[PDB]
């Protein structure tokens, strides 16, 4: 259930 | 939410070419100057044998991590692309899940040397025989053939920038909620790419670009071979494959 894209997209 | 979600003027398209080339330059992972300089640095017969003697799971883990590192640079490229951050999160993830591997497959032609059919891998250049332990020879041969075909086009860095922006911004991807916004951004990026080719007398490359079905076929083969490997070594995938790789290719 790995979800990383949302973290990369929201990290600024 | 962005100028490029509507019709853009010629001056706005010129501004888009520059923005895309900038986004690519700042996220390209490896410098073209480095890749060309390292061409003379080739794995020895001893080193090739060492990679062939690695276990299938060890080689899959290494290649999955190299792909994930490449994909992380594509995610940053997408984030810098005009209009991409103004799309909804559902659509950004649809576009990245479908297109990040396709962008890596295009970018990798820079690291491929058509003179001796070698790729830059783990510090040196090696042929497809370097990957023999993976047990997916057709997929490796297909990836090498693809890089060879793109190498024959003699792409500039700016052409790769514009072509990869268009690979990513594809309004046909299933699952897009704001399809009309993506269609307009794609239209403007298509104009930017074609404008640049027109200006540089490089329009002849358009008929030579690979069909979309070719990138799709490579992505499908990778997922198919991964499913075979996962059946053989499920705990290697569960315990040692990168989380982003699993999110993109094995549904989490
Ligand atoms: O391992 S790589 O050096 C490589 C370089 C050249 C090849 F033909 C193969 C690997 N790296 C960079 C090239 O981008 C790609 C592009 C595609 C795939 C992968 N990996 C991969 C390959 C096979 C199985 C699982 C996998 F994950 C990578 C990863």
């Amino acid at each position: 259930k790995h979800k990383i894209l949302h973290r990369l997209l929201q990290d600024s | 939410e962005n100028l490029y979600f509507q019709g853009a003027s010629l001056t706005e398209i010129e501004h888009l070419v520059q923005s895309v080339c900038k986004s690519y330059r700042e996220t390209c992972q490896l410098r073209l100057e480095d890749l060309l300089r390292q061409r003379s640095n080739i794995f020895s017969r001893e080193e090739v044998t060492g990679y062939q003697r690695k276990s299938m799971w060890e080689m899959w883990e290494r290649c999955a991590h190299h792909l994930t590192e490449a994909i992380q640079y594509v995610v940053e490229f997408a984030k810098r692309l005009s209009g991409f951050m103004e799309l909804c999160q559902n659509d950004q993830i649809v576009l990245l899940k479908a297109g990040a591997m396709e962008v890596v497959l295009v970018r990798m032609c820079r690291a491929y040397n058509a003179d001796n059919r070698t790729v830059f891998f783990e510090g040196k250049y090696g042929g497809m025989e370097l990957f023999r332990a993976l047990g997916c020879s057709e997929l490796i041969s297909s990836i090498f053939d693809f890089s060879h075909s793109l190498s024959a086009l003699h792409f500039s860095e700016d052409e790769i920038a514009l072509y990869t922006a268009l690979v990513l911004i594809n309004a046909h991807r299933p699952g897009l909620q704001e399809k009309r916004k993506v269609e307009q951004l794609q239209y403007n990026l298509e104009l930017a790419f074609h404008h640049h080719l027109c200006k540089t007398h490089r329009q002849s490359i358009l008929a030579k670009l690979p069909p979309k079905g070719k990138l799709r076929s490579l992505c499908s083969q990778h997922v198919e071979r991964l499913q075979i490997f996962q059946h053989l070594h499920p705990i290697v995938v569960q315990a040692a494959f990168p989380p982003l790789y699993k999110e993109l290719f094995s549904g989490g």
